[PDB]
């Protein structure tokens, strides 16, 4: 029915024996019935012909079904988490890549034109080497997309912190944008400044009291360099042994010292902190968004991949032979994807059982249960006849 | 073990009919007794241990028995090995559709079912010869006894000719283990009660007597008396108010 | 409606909790603190609270373990302790019952810790309504419940615990540590929705009663969470499955709790809620703690309420642990895992 | 690596104190009774490291052995879940290094 | 080789805790023994380290590596120094709240010496 949707198409693909006839409408082919027939006429149909693959023994052919199922709700999960990262970056807001180019052609379009991909999965390979090429390539690049999305959080965090720093709110931070030459004193080391963050309401009672706080207190230092709504924060000047005795006093008071030199050194590294973050940060994301978007592409190319084998190699389990089979991929407007499902079934379903079959409509996914999840590796509850359902 | 449950409250009087019969009038002799429980304990836990290890046996083995006649004739691999069939046993033809659904779902339709309705289900599944174990997982999984050959005894050609004669064994034993339990049953149960009272009324003298340092502060006087054997039932008749005239 | 009601008790209760209010760490407190890494800063901003007495006495620049816990136990006795003896009628009481049903998870703690052969002496704090000195010691070494039941008898107010021995007694309290604390916390929010139910008509409960949900809430996701891929039995109540009014159901409480996985419910739960279903055991572990932290301040605006006092001391919990954490960090010069990640309280 | 187990344990120690305090009851008395198998354990092999053998080990995990009763305790219960979790990490550093030693 | 699978511990209290809770000690089934030797800090006196000491490296035997803290291995330090043997192994760690220290460090001393 849905599980990820935008304005994205829902997709049916289906495959048949070439002997089969449907029973809902007699005597007429199946190819007609699909554009025809089929839920109002309002179906799309579009090619998906799967080409002939090395298909195993009959041992070996249990095992092939087993891992083509995994590998699929891997590749199929892990597209989600990759949707997911560009959704929360705000490079996917209102409809973006589910319907945006696929190697410049769009999602819909791109799958009428997909009958396998010969950039470097053969037809000479073993169906084995197959799975393990697709699949290896689907989390490799997935992990990357994570990387990066993890390092630019972190990067955020670092950055956050240093603009508070280099302005905000006084607890850690210690300003370094606004120094002067003589609100900021040190070049021997008889003088030094003491910065004093002190609250609103204690604006007044340190411009009375900075004098007092120690002896040796430098006059008219006491002016407010900088001004945050909690706090205003003050420089006095003063002698440096008697630093201890002004920052102790300061704390009587109730006002909070806050610790800078005019070092040169401290003013430039702190300067430093907050530009090399800003830097980190941006360089990341541009290729972070660019790295999604080309990940997106390639674990798109690869969950079809996937499938269509999956549908191919289920097919010669079920009906046997002949190994070529009439395949179609139906595009379903959204929301008659039930209605389409259940109408397939009703023709097509006396060929795969006459007996094991059942009216079923659309697709819900669980945990709850095990049933109905269309599966060759866990029970499920069978299908009259071979029909994934691909939601977008 | 004996399915007969405890009498209790206990006779050990000389006054009372039983008391007389089930508690001798004599002295007690605690060998005797620990002797005699000790050699009916050691012989109830070799019956106990063995009807139950025999008789599961048969029970499998009768199972088992029609199971490898119909599972041959369904013929022409009777004694085959290069065909693979699985015989089984299942509680129910219900348990069985449950099985068939992973089958189905899970190896496709590689199978041919059949069922015979016992008394249990016969199920057969009948397959290659290289698909075995994947088959062995979802029997185990639901709770089958669909082996690739039932049974340990296989060993005349048919199969179940020696199955048939190790059916033979098995009841015959069976049925000689069920004797020998009757047998002490029958003569145990009546002296366990006599026994069960003797020891209760040899705990009480131990008490009487002051066998622990608290029955002494408690009561701190005890007598010794002599009364005829002849006059032993009278004294028992009044167990005493709060005096105990339980005696030997 | 609030103060529509004249008291003699519930003035006394009110009052004392306000004084206490005022010294009290603020949010903007908890913000300064996490930043600091300074030795020195920490002492200051503490030693001016009800907490900074304690800090005075012994003065230490860096604080250990010990002198936290040191502080934090003298600090419930003044605030809780206390309180309640110099507080009469249905206000004592209520004070009461909220102190006892958090001394019957550390007494049946010490109870079932006997069973196992542990060592005791003094506990580690909590709200208690007299110390260990007291009730707590004396509930401890009767382990028959037979003697359970009598020795609560003594206890004038009662204690739940009679109703606990009566429960356990027919054994749907079963044995093993998880089991029994999930049933205890099913109690104990049970006992606090029949209280609101009684004293609702005088003071209304409006911010409170959105609090004891969102608390009820948050437990059960908690509870369920933790035996989430750990071995879940489905027929105990080892789901908190307890009554609600429709915010939380039985039904997503029991799928999250059985070892299946069900992160899902927790996204469609949260639509103003902080934990929004993460993969990150951490970040599900900050959000609980920060939403659970809201709404009590918000209660401080109605006034005269058994929703003002009730908000207060659930807070009061939430700021102890806060000290400890932030505090020790900072004392070997390091920055906090949890409490530098929030920044709503 | 003397220095560097130093460090992680001090880091992995001071996670669990804060979550041992935090609860209001002391997590350890609940962990001995618990503690009755051991998930990381060692296997040892002997190395010819020059004519002589040398005594190494590597290290294994359990994947039979089940996580341990001690959470669900309430909002305390989640404090110790996330707790275990970086202390098996932190504790695999200890032993590897150890190897070395011996 | 193998005939020995456990990892003692002598440490204080929290980082004991936590090492079991990890799983690396044990309360055996059979001896009913710990496995592991908790510490109280400075509230334990020096004889009780020492039993607790011979316990793990000689009268048990089951006992791979024996982790040891600087701070409580120093008061016993008689005891440990005299261990010279590599079953079990001998590894010092830092305490908690303690530093690094070359001198708390049994095997380290002994390397130094007649390199």
């Amino acid at each position: 029915m849905a599980t990820a949707l935008y304005t994205a198409n829902d997709f049916i693909l289906i495959s048949l024996p070439q002997n089969a006839q449907p029973v809902t409408a007699p005597g007429s082919k199946t190819d007609s019935w699909f554009n025809e027939t089929l839920i109002g006429g309002r179906a799309f149909v579009s090619d998906f012909k799967i080409p002939e693959f090395k298909i195993g023994s009959l041992d070996t052919l249990i095992v092939e079904s087993e891992e083509l199922s995994k590998v699929d709700n891997q590749i199929g999960a892990s597209i989600g988490k990759i949707i997911e990262i560009l959704q929360g970056l705000n490079e996917t807001s209102t409809n973006a890549y589910r319907t945006l180019p696929i190697n410049n052609m769009p999602v819909p379009e791109y799958l009428e034109n997909f009958q396998w991909q010969t950039r470097k999965f053969k037809l000479d390979k073993s169906i084995k080497d197959l799975i393990t090429l697709i699949s290896n390539e689907s989390s490799q690049l997935d992990a990357d997309v994570r990387a990066t999305y993890a390092n630019y959080n972190s990067a955020k965090t670092n950055l956050a912190a240093a603009e508070r720093k280099k302005t905000g709110d006084l607890s850690v931070r210690s300003l370094h944008d606004i120094v002067k030459p003589e609100d900021f004193v040190l070049n021997s080391e008889h003088l030094t400044t003491v910065l004093v963050a002190v609250p609103k309401s204690l604006k007044s009672d340190f411009e009375k009291s900075y004098e007092t706080l120690s002896k040796n207190v430098v006059p008219a230092s006491a002016s407010v360099i900088a001004e945050d709504a909690e706090y205003v924060l003050f420089n006095v000047h003063l002698f440096k042994k008697n630093v201890q005795e002004f920052t102790t006093a300061a704390r009587e008071k109730k006002f909070i010292p806050r610790e800078f030199n005019y070092s040169e050194e401290l003013i430039d590294q702190l300067k430093k902190e907050h530009d090399s973050a800003a830097s980190l940060e941006q360089s990341l994301r541009v290729q972070l968004v660019r790295l999604a978007k080309t990940a997106y592409v390639d674990v798109f190319i690869n969950w079809f991949h996937i499938k269509a084998l999956r549908v191919y190699v289920e097919s010669v389990l079920r009906y046997g032979l002949p190994p070529h089979f009439n395949i179609k991929i139906i595009a379903v407007p959204p929301k008659n994807l039930s209605k389409c499902k259940s109408e397939l079934i009703d023709a097509f379903g006396f060929l795969g059982g006459n007996a094991f079959m059942k009216d079923k409509k659309g697709k819900i996914n669980k945990q709850d249960t095990s049933l109905h999840q269309y599966a060759s590796l866990v029970d499920t509850e069978y299908e009259p006849f071979v029909m994934y359902i691909i939601n977008l | 073990k004996h399915d007969i449950k405890l009498y209790e409250g206990d006779t050990d009087k000389y006054l009372d009919g039983s008391g007389e019969l089930y508690v001798p009038p004599s002295g007690s002799v605690i060998d005797d007794y620990v002797r005699n429980a000790s050699y009916l304990e050691e012989r109830l836990i070799q019956m106990e241990d063995a009807t139950d290890q025999i008789e599961v046996q048969k029970n499998d083995l009768e199972q088992y028995r029609f199971i490898l006649q119909s599972g041959d004739e369904f013929i022409a691999a009777a004694i085959g090995a290069s065909v693979n069939y699985v015989t089984g046993v299942i509680a129910r033809d219900k348990v069985a559709t449950l099985e068939q659904i992973l089958w189905r779902v899970l190896r496709g339709n590689l199978f041919f079912k059949t069922v015979e309705i016992e008394q249990n289900a016969f199920i057969v599944f009948s397959h290659g010869d290289l698909i075995i174990k994947r088959i062995r997982k979802i029997a185990e999984s639901l709770d089958a006894n669909l082996y690739d050959v039932d049974s340990s005894n296989e060993g005349r050609s048919q199969q179940l000719a020696k199955v048939n004669k190790n059916l033979s064994d098995l009841y015959t034993v069976l049925k000689t283990t069920s004797t020998t339990l009757e047998s002490e049953l029958y003569a145990i149960a009546k002296e366990l009660d006599s026994w069960f009272q003797d020891v209760t009324r040899e705990k009480a003298i131990f008490e009487i007597l002051n066998k622990s340092n608290y029955d002494t502060n408690r009561k701190i006087l005890i007598a010794e008396g002599w009364i005829p054997r002849d006059e032993l039932a009278t004294l028992q008749a009044r167990l005493g108010e709060m005096i105990a005239r339980l005696g030997i | 409606m609030e103060g529509v009601y004249f008291n003699i008790d519930n003035g006394f209760i009110e009052g004392v909790v306000r004084g206490y209010r005022n010294g009290l760490l603020s949010n903007n407190q908890y913000i300064n603190l996490t930043q600091c890494d300074t030795l020195e800063d920490l002492k200051l901003q503490l030693s001016s609270t009800d907490y900074g007495n304690f800090l005075s006495s012994v003065s230490s620049e860096s604080l250990t373990t010990s002198l936290i816990q040191e502080y934090a136990s003298s600090k419930l006795y003044h605030e809780f302790n206390y309180i309640r003896d110099q507080s009469s009628g249905s206000t004592r009481k209520f004070m009461d019952y909220i102190t006892y049903g958090y001394m019957i998870d550390n007494v049946a703690l010490m109870i079932t810790g006997t069973i196992h052969d542990r060592d005791k002496g003094e506990i580690l704090q909590r709200c208690h309504p007299l110390g260990w000195f007291d009730t707590l010691p004396t509930l401890s070494v009767a382990t028959d419940l037979e003697s359970l039941y009598e020795t609560v008898l003594v206890d004038t107010p009662l204690a739940p615990y009679f109703k606990n021995c009566f429960d356990t007694a027919e054994e749907l309290d079963d044995m093993n540590i998880e089991i029994i604390r999930n049933k205890l916390y099913k109690a104990y929010l049970e006992d606090f929705y029949n209280f609101v139910t009684e004293e609702i008509p005088e003071p209304a409960k409006e911010c409170m009663q959105t609090l004891l949900g969102f608390e009820a809430d948050r437990r059960s996701i908690n509870i369920a969470l933790n035996s989430l891929q750990s071995s879940d039995i489905d027929p105990d109540l080892k789901s908190d499955l307890l009554p609600n009014i429709g915010k939380l159901y039985p039904l997503a409480t029991f799928h999250l709790a059985q070892a299946q996985d069900f992160e899902g419910v927790r996204a469609a739960l949260a639509n103003v809620y902080e934990y929004r279903g993460f993969l990150e055991t951490g970040n599900l572990e900050d959000h609980f703690y920060q939403l659970e932290m809201e709404l009590c301040r918000d209660a401080f605006t109605q006034q005269f309420a058994i929703s003002t006092v009730w908000a207060w001391m659930k807070s009061k919990e939430q700021e102890v642990r806060n000290i400890t954490w932030i505090a020790e960090c900072i004392a070997q010069n390091q920055r906090e895992r949890i409490n530098n990640y929030i920044s709503v309280y | 690596a003397k220095q560097k187990m130093g460090r992680v344990m001090q880091t992995a120690a001071f996670s669990l104190a804060e979550v041992s305090y935090a609860t209001g009851e002391n997590i350890g008395y609940q962990v001995q009774e618990s503690v009755s198998t051991a998930r990381f354990k060692v296997r040892a092999r002997q190395e010819n490291v020059s004519g002589v053998y040398l005594s190494q080990f590597e290290s294994y995990i359990d994947p039979e052995i089940n996580d341990f009763r001690l959470t669900g305790l309430g909002r305390g219960g989640q404090q110790v879940q996330r707790a275990k979790e970086i202390y098996s990490r932190a504790v695999e550093t200890l032993v590897e290094l150890a190897s070395l030693q011996t | 080789a193998e005939k020995r699978t456990l990892i003692a511990v002598i440490a204080d209290e929290d980082t004991t805790t936590g090492l079991l809770l990890a799983g690396i000690g044990q309360i055996t089934p059979e001896t009913q023994e710990k496995n592991f030797f908790v510490y109280q800090e400075g509230k334990t006196t020096k004889e009780e380290i020492t039993d607790k000491f011979n316990h793990f490296t000689e009268e048990r035997d089951d006992i791979a590596i024996l982790l040891i803290n600087q701070h409580i291995a120093e008061n016993i330090r008689a005891r440990v120094d005299s261990f010279t043997n590599a079953f079990p192994a001998i590894l010092e760690i830092p305490s908690k709240d303690h530093p690094y220290d070359p001198e708390k460090d049994s095997v380290l001393k002994r390397v130094r010496k007649l390199f």
